[PDB]
């Protein structure tokens, strides 16, 4: 934090945990599934993809095999679009959305597409 | 479709465009299915993935 | 002749042959023999049945809360628990009759009547 | 890491065999479940019958008939299990629930929770969503005096304390083994249905009266065998998931095992040969 600021810090370790517990629940998703478990843990699983999928990115150099063109998302949206995904913001979207997208407005025109 | 296959065994319903987008994979694989020393010309393939 | 039909809601309970059937109803008691009118009444809160068939003995059911329907073939009585006499625990009938419980007591009254008591 | 590996492969085979012994005990349940909903058909049909006989033979003025003036208030009886390993199940209902409470909320009609089953009272005590009333311990093997408890609660709310102007029955309808479905019912007020082309004692008006809340109950009775057999239903076809799940484990580990067990062989005979072609 005293270098990338407290913002950008606390959502980091925020994504983190919520991934370290997915990553934990991984077996009981294996055998059982996201049924089973608590509805904390439930909450946190379904955000949990949805953050993993959101860190993908339509890059640039991805255009000669997806076609796609790429896109850039400055620092800042970043931070608020991953600040919003760990409070639970669009957990009502559905997990393709995330997809490769890059942004949230680029993530909002998916959401209308689906 | 190939997750969708593993996903639907187990589900009790799909929505009517997963059971379309289902069906259309059924079909996809099947046209993707080959026999043995019968290539098949470009000219061949294009039509037959059209 | 009557085919006596005593179906609860769970499961039915007895569907032989029947020559007269007996309860007391809402309206008083009743008795139906075969080719009755068409029928439609609802069993006392300690309502007990009595069956008269072919040769066996009479057989008394007591009802809790049931409804009579007398129909061209079938008098069917639908019940929400129905006891025969053999299944009844003589004391617990007497001890449920004293019951606080309105349902509770009338239950413990049509087990009683059917009991002989 | 092989140790790991071998206990991992345990566990597996261990959780393999408690949820192919799960899988067969739901296909034994389904079936004593389907044959409970068959057993309490007649006695549905017989009641319908002469419920249809009685309104031929009434005003159909009954509250459980009309609809309120204003209706601010509803009732939703959602039907759940109350145990786990069901898959989707439990969810499949909650979601169709929340999907009618967001046509309640459209229609102006705040919802009010009457939850069957742990595993909804648990999903509702997360989202803070407050229910009056919770019934428990019955969706594995229901019986007509909880389903009698249920409707009577629910009629009580409706004819009224705040009361209800209208109530809902959210539940798993089992159509074959294959299909489970989440609906969501309007058990009151009842709507007429003039179908087309008798005696009473002492009149139709009060066995009417005496009889809707009996109809009701024998409703909410089909329901709940309904929810208890689609329960079963979805227990075997998450426990014969599962059971593939763990057999895929089971695969991946051994070949994983024999990977680092040749692995380990393999630096084994390295050290040994470097030691020799050292000396």
């Amino acid at each position: 934090p005293a270098i990338v600021g407290d913002e950008h810090y606390r959502v980091a370790q925020e994504v983190i945990r919520i991934l370290q517990r997915y990553k934990d629940l991984q077996d009981i998703i294996a055998i059982l599934g996201i049924d089973e478990l608590s509805e904390e843990d439930k909450q946190l699983v379904n955000r949990a993809r949805r953050i993993e999928r959101f860190l993908s990115q339509n890059m640039m150099a991805a255009e000669q095999f997806t076609g796609q063109p790429g896109s850039t998302v400055p620092l800042k949206e970043t931070i608020e679009a991953f600040d919003k995904l760990t409070k639970g913001e669009f957990d009502h979207l559905p997990e393709q959305a995330f997809f490769l997208i890059g942004g949230l407005d680029d993530l909002a025109k998916k959401a209308e597409s689906l | 479709y190939r997750e969708l296959e593993a996903f639907a065994a187990f589900a009790s319903d799909l929505d009517a465009a997963s059971k379309a987008q289902l069906d259309r994979g059924a079909r996809l694989v099947e046209l993707l299915k080959q026999p043995q020393y019968s290539p098949l010309a470009v000219e061949e393939q294009v039509v037959a993935i059209f | 002749d009557l085919n006596v039909e005593i179906v609860a809601v769970e499961r039915e309970l007895w569907s032989g042959p029947a020559t007269f059937v007996f309860t007391r109803t809402t309206a008083g008691e009743i008795g139906i023999l075969p080719r009755h009118i068409p029928l439609v009444a609802q069993l006392v809160d300690d309502a007990m049945v009595r069956v008269e068939r072919e040769g066996e003995d009479d057989l008394r059911i007591a009802v809790d809360g049931g409804f009579l329907s007398v129909t061209e073939e079938t008098v069917r009585i639908l019940v929400e628990n129905a006891q025969f006499e053999s299944e009844i625990d003589a004391d617990a009938a007497k001890e449920d009759a004293a019951s606080d419980d309105e349902r509770t007591a009338a239950w413990g009254r049509a087990r009683l009547r059917a009991l002989g008591q | 890491t092989l140790r790991e590996l071998r206990g991992r492969i345990r566990s597996a085979g261990s959780i393999k065999k408690i949820t192919k012994a799960q899988e067969l005990i739901a296909t034994s349940r389904i079936a004593k479940a389907q044959a409970r909903v068959e057993a309490a058909r007649p006695y549905a049909a017989e009641i319908t019958n002469m419920l249809t006989e009685l309104a031929g033979a009434s005003a159909l003025d009954h509250p459980l008939l009309v609809e309120r003036k204003q209706p601010k208030r509803a009732g939703v009886l959602v039907v759940s299990s109350d145990r786990g390993l069901c898959g989707a199940y439990n969810a499949n209902v909650l979601r169709r629930a929340e999907e009618l409470f967001s046509l309640l909320r459209d229609e102006g009609k705040d919802p009010v929770l009457y939850v069957v089953g742990r595993k909804a009272l648990g999903y509702f005590s997360f989202r803070q969503r407050t229910v009056v009333e919770s019934w428990t311990g019955f969706s594995e093997r229901p019986t007509y005096e909880n389903a009698r408890e249920i409707a009577d609660t629910l009629v009580n709310a409706f004819m009224a304390i705040l009361g209800v102007d209208e109530l809902h029955i959210v539940f798993t309808e089992f159509r074959s083994m294959l299909s489970q479905t989440a609906v969501a019912r309007r058990a009151a007020p009842m709507e007429v249905e003039y179908v087309g082309e008798y005696s009473f004692e002492p009149d139709p008006e009060t066995l009417f009266d005496a009889l809707l809340p009996r109809y009701i109950a024998t409703r909410v009775y089909a329901a709940l065998l309904e929810a208890a057999a689609s329960e079963s239903a979805s227990r075997r076809r998450a426990m014969k998931s599962a059971t593939d799940n763990a057999d895929d484990l089971i695969k991946a580990l051994t070949l994983a095992a024999n990977r680092e067990r040749q692995a380990q062989i393999t630096q084994e005979i390295s050290e040994i040969v470097g030691g020799a072609n050292a000396l």
